């Protein structure tokens, strides 16, 4: 029952209610007996202790029901059940006053309400960022900011419930706790507040997206240039923006604080390949966002975490993703042709800075330089599947080995830092020039492979005239 | 629907109130007696009173002030519309015509505000520059009395004391001094107010607070030379000139307390005092060497309980009583056994308040007289008012009718009393004492105990006063038939309450039977409580109690018992029997019309008045027209209104017809004025013989464009609007009146100028100009 | 001696009049030498301040520090003279102060606060700064905006109009509960008459359905008047009710004759309708008719019309100490009358408290009907003495840049209806304020730059302030920080126009208890929020930076 074990408890609750009004009657007239001119006022106390004993025990069992609901943990599951823990304080807040005249029962209700106020206090705050904090710059790179210019955040959480007139005003506080050496100061030099009206959380949801956030160039009261740049550098300090939620329901004085991911703030432009390596690292070997020293202590990645984590610059970039035969060629262009482990430990250094063979290009300056090329004229031919994308030569020269002649095909040259290249066979496979963006600007790669015929049959039979039909 | 003409047959008696002063000159005393919706100018002559003409006016006269303003020779007539509508009336003449004009004019309504059930006190300064009027206990409205000012505006200044007994004027002072004594429940005090119209506030006066008597109720005001107040209480009689007490308590006033007043003397040495029983009173101030020396009494005989008294001059005192007759009583040197020191100049006619009155034509053959039990106690007299035209027989019994029904047995009038003796020695010498015959009832299941007193129509004399037992009060008195026997049966509903008890809860009803002289009795039947108005349902005794309204059987061996259980009913205290609607008259749920069945035993709730009203008097038209009388002086009819659409509407009362009246009804009657389409006749308690006719369809749009074009033409005195006063005091709602015809404007045509008479028949062509002033005969000829 | 040193940060950018403001009542520090008259003699061992930084500031003499933020300047707009709603100034301050009192209002009793017979002895009170007409239509705005924070004030803390909506809500629950007096044991014939005394009878009985609005018409109570009785002769026979039987009994007998009742009965007590008392606030009501209610003791009878007369039973039922008062009964006591069970005797209870409760219902709805025509009086004669005063100041502008914007729209607060309705009339008032545009001698850029300076503790206008001001002005310095209560312009009261009316004001906005239960709890400790720092600084404590100092310009002339 995902959706039925929450409707049940609103009538279950309300059930007690039945009750209550019941209750209020026996104990009207149990204060009747004041001055009176008396054997029923002993009837009375007896048959109110009894009356009062079934309401304590029900209760009990309705408080370890709603504790499981919570563990299970889309959004209007929270929803019918923030508002039974809301109407449930009305019934027990009038039982308090009204049990001040000596009726026991005083206190009977004070533990019960003490597990409402507990509970309450560990689902709001389990309840999420659901926008990730990035740039209306960025294409693909999210978790990324700049001194400058202004990031967005939601911390919309699953209650959908709101104060009749109360606007939740909450804010961001950026760079509060994570000060420490390495960490650069940013802070919003403009409005960093959120009205949340009434209206848009009763029927929508308590979204709190921050927006127009501002950035500062500063440095730590003491200590700048060289302590804030050592341990962890620029494109490799994390950041976590910390948002303080501020929840208020008949009295329920609650400050949440929602922690955001960890972003890197950068104080230029053209450091934006090199510092969105830095958060492709910090997400694939874990996802928690809280994190201090990370990035002091090199680390030591398998290729079978970094699979589908390269994926996702493709698939979200421009449509496709990278199929496991375009994971083969990476791993071999960076540890060897020859290799038969997969658990190898691939280190941050090795990344970014280590040059790969032949071509003598870093693993990470070729893969943001191929990325570049082909989202300005390769567009078209990545999402449909007109080629194979990354294969390397010590593959593609066994499977023209198993065909037929005159058909061709369409790689990503390893020798130069990207572009296009094709090859076929007729045994003897040929090949040809690397072209760059710089030919495609004039005429695109359509024209030239009809206009050229040893191209024939695409991988593997495709016409020519049938695969890029649709393109002329 | 239902259209009736409300006209009446003889002006109001009762003397309301009056004021002496020079109003038609200077040196011309006149008596202004300003009763019921009249006020009737009296010039003071060596043989009395001498009247010139009777102006009407709207409603009674809430404040009368006869006074002369600086720097003016005619007294200004200071009338108060009962619908709160203040004017300033002036006298003028163009040779010996009587047209009193209006100074000013301006209505004081408010919208809030509790009404002083004690009255609306209206006086004037000494120095004539304000008025003071008490409307609301706490909220006094003071006009600036100005030469040029013509719009009467009251500014609201708000009493410190939110209730007050009685405000009067501190005179002999050289300021706006007032002395009032407030209500408190730390005991009721004397306080002197300010009234600067500089200010528009009240401020502290030439002395403090002082501790009077917590029973101190009427003001007299100390004339000019002497000055001070004079408080009299329950029986202490303070003075207070300044800081100074000098309060006699003479033990007479303890019972009798002092109600009216009178100054003989403009000095104030001599001054006239009225209690609540009549005996005359006279105070002596002597002025020491102005400072009181001393305070004294006399006793000047009694009169009829007076309520307004008048000083003229040669010695004569107007005594405006409105119990009983009023007389003109000159005072005198004359002394006897009661040393009065006065005599009855002059003696002057009145016919209310009618308690209760009967239509017999025995020897009338039509045109039956008027039996209206006029008075109370020794003033209690039946006027046996006949129309020739109305001849008068006064017929004092010295003590209080109650109820007179008719009796067919033995020619007589069955009339109940209720005598005081002081606790048991008789006072006054009632008409028990001059009986002929007296007896007690058999049964047993200061004091005003029930006694039957049936006086014979011709002899006019008691011929059995047969009183009841102790404690025994009757309510009701039926004297018809009973079931088959045709003997007029003296059912009166008789009630044990003891003095001691709080609720009715013991009573009885006793059945007499007076045969040839004797009062016979037949039976008795005891019921639980007090009973109200009964009236016998086709014979069979319809009993009223309280709240259960029963109908008691009548059989052939001398028992009476109960055939109905009526709960719905709260008060039956107006019940009357219409063939077979039963109509109860309840205080708070109005008009309840009832219906008897004979398969079931019960009356069934078919229609009842929507309106909780308070109802004075209820009076049968028809089967569907019902008249109901509410104590706010206003009439409604209401029609049957059981043939609807919902079940719950279908047992409401539709008031359609409503109309103003302004008299308080106390008993109806059937009957009319002439020998051999309406006889319904009711007594009022200001004197007012009313007549009700069922005008028709054709005879009522004859008259409804005629008074409604002669309201702009004949107006008041004050350029007041006519349809405007034409409309209800109701509190649930004030409305004009709707449906009826008012027969006084239209007796106004018949002594109206000739050339007035052609602008208002010009717009009516009846198939006209002529024919209007011959039908107008027809409607006074039928009384 | 005690200075005190402010510092700005450098949020919320910077605003083309923020700027001037600064420069002309704030100086900024910089190095040493401008902050050398306040004796700041840094001693260079501080390793910090050695390092660069400006940290560690050795301070000679000790002083006051202020961590003020921008925001908190584009905030003092809205806790200025002309702040949610308030007028445009020398008293104009303090006006504003009083104002928010009204508005944020924990469970104060609404009938304390100046009503319109006390407002008017204040206005001519009112003092400005620099012409002399247009003081008079200054001072014709305070006038009615006593109404927007009590009658045009919909659902916000203690609050008349809004009062009268839990009445509604509370007397259909107190039915509710009469009528279970049968249904539960706890509480023959019996159970039967109660039910007639319910609303669906009562209202039967006239020819009206059973809504909620028959329960707020004059006709409504005279109807209950006759089912009240009856439950007092049948179900009650007590020596308390048996001596008002007799007055009525011998009331009706007294009528045969048409006279009064004289003082003649000696063994009379003082009856609950007798009760001669009238609300010390209003200017001017008249003494109530209490109801003829019974079973009272008679010293719980003069305590009852004690607050009755003052606070109209305010307390007991909403505010401070309320559950005491539950323990003995909000309406009216637990009475102890004989020959009644503990069932029996708590039927009549139930009856006594509807009683009262709908003819307290009436009063609550009366004395606002008679305040709203009351205000009503002298908005009426304020409108028409203040377009006569604008008028000769247009007369006598064009016989010696802002001279046809008067004109214009002196015509234009004459097509009002002024009546319902009359709430849209309120809006667009205030709309005409901003189109007249005020000479540089008096407008609110100057009145906002010398607020700042009241709240210091260098500079003050005014140090008297009235009572309604006292905790009021507490108000000002919260809004600076934190702004409650926002810009309550005209627009957006229209959209709620809920005007006085029975079928408006109990109807429209009912899940409105939301926000209410939270409302009153936050106005109780509001007014201690007050921004201010006085605590010594010494050479090491403290320690900030020397460029982020800044100090007011009235500090610089003092030395
Ligand atoms: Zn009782």
């Amino acid at each position: 029952e995902i959706e039925t074990r929450i409707l049940d408890l609103q009538t279950a609750v309300e059930a007690l209610v039945r009750s209550i009004r019941q209750l209020k009657d026996v104990q009207d007239v149990f204060s009747f007996r004041y001055t009176v001119l008396r054997q029923l006022v002993q009837t009375t106390a007896n048959e109110l202790d009894r009356m009062r004993k079934e309401v304590l025990d029900i209760s009990k069992a309705l408080v370890g029901r709603l504790t499981t609901l919570v563990d299970l943990l889309l959004e209007q599951w929270l929803t019918a059940g923030a508002k039974v823990l809301f109407h449930l304080r009305q019934l027990l807040k009038q039982l308090k006053d009204m049990s001040l005249m000596l009726r026991m029962f005083g206190q009977g209700v004070d533990l019960q309400n003490a597990q409402v106020t507990e509970l309450l206090q560990r689902l709001l705050q389990r309840s999420v960022v659901e926008t990730q904090p990035c740039m209306p710059q960025t294409l693909h790179r999210p978790l990324i900011l700049k001194t400058g210019s202004k990031f967005t955040v939601r911390t919309r959480l699953l209650v959908r419930l709101q104060e009749g007139n109360e606007s939740l005003k909450a804010e961001v506080s950026i760079d509060r706790n994570s000060e420490l050496p390495g960490f650069r100061k940013f802070n919003i030099l403009t409005s960093n507040q959120k009205s949340l009206t009434p209206e848009e959380g009763q029927r929508q949801g308590l979204i709190w997206d921050f927006g127009f956030l501002t950035l500062v160039e500063q440095r730590s009261v003491g200590a700048g240039k060289g302590s804030n740049k050592g341990p962890l550098p620029v494109t490799e300090e994390l950041h976590i923006i910390s948002a303080m939620v501020e929840y208020v329901y008949q009295g329920l004085k609650m400050k949440l604080q929602t922690d955001t991911l960890p972003v890197v703030i950068i104080s230029n432009m053209n450091q934006l390949s090199i510092a969105w390596a830095s958060i492709l690292w910090f997400n694939m070997l874990s996802s928690t966002p809280k994190d201090q020293q990370f990035f002091c202590k090199v680390p030591k990645a398998p290729w079978s975490l970094l699979g589908p984590a390269l994926s996702w610059q493709f698939s979200s970039y421009i449509g496709r993703g990278l199929d496991p035969e375009q994971l083969g060629m990476l791993r071999n262009k960076l540890f060897g042709k020859n290799c038969k482990t997969e658990d190898a430990l691939l280190s941050w250094a090795d990344f970014s800075k280590r040059e790969s063979p032949p071509g003598k290009i870093p693993f990470w300056t070729w893969l943001d330089k191929i990325l570049e090329l082909v989202h300005d004229h390769l567009k078209d031919l990545w999402n449909d599947g007109r080629i194979m994308g990354f294969v390397s030569r010590s593959e593609e020269r066994r499977l023209l080995k198993k065909m037929v002649s005159g058909t061709f095909l369409l790689r990503f040259s390893e020798t130069s830092e990207g572009g296009i290249t094709c090859s076929w066979v007729e045994v003897l496979i040929y090949s040809v020039q690397p072209y760059t963006k710089e030919v495609l600007q004039s005429l695109p790669l359509t024209e030239i492979i009809r206009h050229y015929n040893p191209l024939r049959f695409l991988y593997p039979r495709v016409p020519r005239d049938e695969a890029f039909g649709c393109y002329y | 629907m239902s259209y009736n003409y409300v006209v009446t047959a003889q002006k109001p008696t009762a003397v309301n109130g009056c004021v002496t002063g020079h109003f038609t000159s200077a040196e011309d005393l006149n008596l202004l007696i300003a009763k019921n919706t009249r006020l009737e100018i009296y010039v003071v002559t060596a043989e009395g009173l001498r009247p010139v003409k009777e102006v009407g006016m709207y409603g009674k006269i809430a404040v009368m002030e006869l006074f002369r303003p600086k720097g003016e020779s005619k007294d200004l007539l200071f009338i108060l519309t009962a619908k709160y509508n203040a004017c300033i009336l002036e006298y003028k003449q163009s040779g010996e015509s009587i047209d009193i004009i209006t100074r000013a004019h301006g209505n004081v309504q408010d919208r809030i505000g509790r009404p002083s059930e004690t009255g609306i006190i209206g006086i004037i300064d000494p120095e004539c520059r304000m008025i003071g009027l008490r409307l609301y206990d706490g909220l006094f409205k003071v006009i600036p009395l100005d030469r040029d000012n013509k719009e009467l505006k009251a500014f609201n200044i708000r009493l410190e004391e939110l209730h007050v007994i009685d405000v009067k004027f501190l005179y002999g002072c050289q300021a706006p001094t007032i002395c009032f004594v407030y209500q408190d429940p730390q005991g009721r005090h004397v306080k002197t107010y300010e009234v600067s119209l500089r200010e528009k506030e009240f401020n502290k006066g030439p002395w403090k607070q002082e501790n009077v008597e917590a029973e101190a109720s009427m003001v007299i005001a100390v004339p000019e030379p002497f000055g001070g107040a004079i408080i009299i209480g329950q029986e202490s009689i303070t003075y207070h000139n300044g800081d100074k007490y000098l309060a006699i308590a003479p033990p007479i006033i303890k019972q009798s307390t002092i109600v009216c007043h009178n100054r003989v003397d403009p000095n104030g040495s001599r001054y006239l005092l009225g209690d609540m029983e009549g005996r005359l009173f006279m105070l002596l101030l002597e002025k020491e060497e102005v400072t009181l020396k001393d305070l004294r009494v006399e006793l000047l005989g009694e009169t009829s309980i007076a309520e307004c008294l008048t000083y003229l001059d040669n010695g004569v005192v107007f005594v405006g009583s409105r119990l009983g007759d009023s007389q003109l009583v000159k005072l005198n040197v004359d002394s006897n056994e009661q040393g009065s020191y006065v005599v009855a100049m002059e003696t002057f006619t009145n016919l209310g308040p009618i308690v209760d009155m009967c239509v017999v034509d025995l020897e009338r053959q039509g045109q039956g007289q008027l039996v209206t039990c006029s008075g109370a106690f020794k003033e209690g007299s039946l006027r046996i008012i006949r129309n020739g035209k109305l001849h008068i027989r006064t017929v004092p019994l010295y003590e209080s009718p109650r109820k007179i029904c008719y009796q067919e047995v033995s020619q007589c009038f069955g009339v109940l009393s209720s005598r005081i003796e002081v606790q048991t020695t008789a006072l006054r010498p009632s008409a028990s004492t001059q009986a002929l015959s007296s007896s007690v009832s058999s049964s047993k299941l200061e004091v005003e105990v029930h006694n039957l007193l049936i006086i014979d129509q011709h002899t006019f004399e008691v011929l059995h006063a047969h009183q009841f037992l102790q404690n025994e009060y009757a309510l009701s008195l039926v004297s018809c038939k009973l079931g088959k026997d045709p003997n007029t049966y003296f059912i009166v509903g008789t009630a044990m309450v003891y003095p001691e008890e709080a609720e009715p809860k013991q009573g009885r009803i006793v059945v007499f039977q007076y045969s040839d002289g004797k009062l016979q009795t037949v039976a008795e039947k005891e019921v639980k409580g007090a009973v109200y108005s009964m009236v016998e349902f086709n014979g069979k005794l319809l009993a009223s109690i309280n709240s259960t309204v029963r109908l008691y059987e009548w059989t052939t061996e001398k028992e009476l018992r109960t055939e109905c259980n009526h709960y719905n009913n709260i008060m039956a205290l107006y019940l009357k029997t219409k063939g077979d609607f039963i109509l109860v008259g309840d205080l708070m749920r109005s008009v309840l019309l009832l219906a008897y069945k004979p398969m079931e035993g019960n009356f069934e709730e078919i229609a009842r008045d929507f309106n909780p009203n308070w109802m004075s008097a209820v009076e049968i038209l028809d089967d569907d027209n019902f008249l109901g009388a509410e104590n706010a002086f206003n009439l409604f009819v209401c029609q049957k209104d059981s043939a609807a659409t919902t079940d719950e509407e279908r047992q409401h009362l539709q008031e359609v017809g409503l109309f103003h009246l302004g008299e308080f009804v106390n008993v109806f009657c059937h009957g009319s004025l002439v020998m051999q389409q309406g006889s319904v006749l009711f007594g009022t308690v200001n004197g007012m013989i009313g007549l009700v006719t069922s005008l028709s369809e054709s005879w009522y749009n004859l008259l409804l464009d005629m008074q409604n074009r002669l309201n702009k033409v004949i107006k008041s005195v004050g350029k007041i609007e006519h349809s405007f006063w034409r409309s209800f005091h109701t509190e649930r709602k004030t409305e004009p009146a709707t449906g009826f015809i008012d027969g006084d404007l239209i007796e106004s045509f018949l002594d109206i100028s000739r050339p007035k008479m052609q602008e208002v028949v010009a717009n009516l062509q009846y198939d006209t100009a002529d024919d209007l002033i011959k039908v107008v005969e027809e409607l006074t000829r039928i009384h | 001696a005690m200075k005190i040193v402010f510092e700005l940060i450098k949020d919320e950018t910077a605003d083309p009049f923020c700027r001037k403001f600064i420069l002309d009542n704030l100086v900024q520090l910089k190095d040493i030498e401008q902050a050398a008259r306040f004796g700041f003699a840094i001693e260079p061992g501080s390793e910090d301040y050695n390092r660069g930084v400006r940290s560690f500031i050795r301070l000679k003499e000790p002083y006051n520090h202020v961590e003020l933020k921008m925001s908190y300047l584009k905030n003092a707009r809205f806790a200025t003279a002309n702040g949610a709603y308030g007028i445009r100034p020398a008293w104009d301050s303090a006006i504003w102060g009083l104002l928010r009192e009204v508005e944020a209002v924990p469970y104060s009793n609404p009938f304390t606060f100046p009503t319109c017979e006390r407002l008017e002895g204040i206005l001519n009170r009112l003092e400005y700064r620099p012409t002399d007409a247009c003081r008079t239509l200054c001072r014709a705005t305070v006038a009615v905006q006593y109404a927007i924070s009590i009658l045009y004030g919909y659902d916000r803390s203690a609050s008349v109009p809004r009062y009268l909506r839990r009445l509604i809500d509370e007397y259909i629950d107190l039915q509710d509960r009469i009528r279970r007096l049968g249904i539960v044991p706890v509480l023959g014939k019996d159970m039967n008459i109660v039910q007639n005394v319910l609303p669906e009878r009562v209202c039967a009985q006239i020819g009206i359905p059973f809504t909620y609005e028959a329960c707020l018409l004059d006709e409504y109570y005279d109807c209950i008047e006759s089912n009240i009785e009856q439950m007092y002769d049948l179900l009650c026979m007590c020596k308390e009710c048996g001596m008002r039987r007799m007055e009525r009994f011998e009331r009706v007998r007294y009528n045969t004759i048409g006279e009064r009742y004289p003082k003649k009965k000696r063994d009379r007590e003082r009856f609950f309708e007798e009760n001669y008392v009238i609300i010390h606030s209003h200017p001017d009501l008249g003494v109530l008719k209490l109801p003829k209610i019974r079973h009272l003791n008679p010293l719980q009878q003069l305590m009852m019309c004690r607050y009755l007369s003052k606070d109209l039973l305010y307390d007991t039922q909403f505010g401070p100490s309320n559950a005491f008062s539950r323990a003995q009964g909000v309406p009216l006591p637990f009475s102890a009358v004989q020959e009644t069970d503990m069932n029996i005797a708590y039927a009549l209870y139930l009856a006594s408290n509807s009683y009262f409760m709908c003819f307290l219902l009436r009063c609550v709805r009366d004395v606002l009907r008679h305040e709203e025509e009351a205000f009503r009086k002298l908005i009426l004669r304020l409108v028409n003495e203040a377009v006569e005063i604008i008028r000769d100041d247009v007369n006598s502008r064009v016989w010696a840049s802002a001279e046809e914007r008067d004109l214009a729209i002196a015509r234009s607060l004459e097509e009002l209806t002024f009546s319902n309705g009359f709430c849209r009339d309120a809006a667009r008032f205030l709309d005409l304020i901003d189109a007249f545009h005020f000479p540089k001698a008096l407008r609110e850029h100057r009145a906002r730059e010398d607020l700042l300076l009241h709240t210091f503790k260098i500079e003050k206008m005014y140090d008297n302030r009235p009572l309604s001001a006292y905790y009021g002005d507490r108000l000002v310095p919260y809004h600076v920080l934190m702004g409650g209560h926002r810009r309550r312009d005209g627009a957006v009261v229209r959209t709620g126009g809920v005007n006085l009316t029975d079928n408006e004001i109990v109807r429209g906005h009912w899940r409105a208890d939301d926000m209410m239960n939270a409302r009153l709890r936050y106005f109780d400790s509001i007014d201690s929020i007050e921004m201010i720092r006085n605590v010594s600084i010494r050479q090491e404590t403290l320690m900030f930076d020397l460029d982020r100092m800044y100090i007011s310009r009235s500090e610089l002339e003092s030395l």
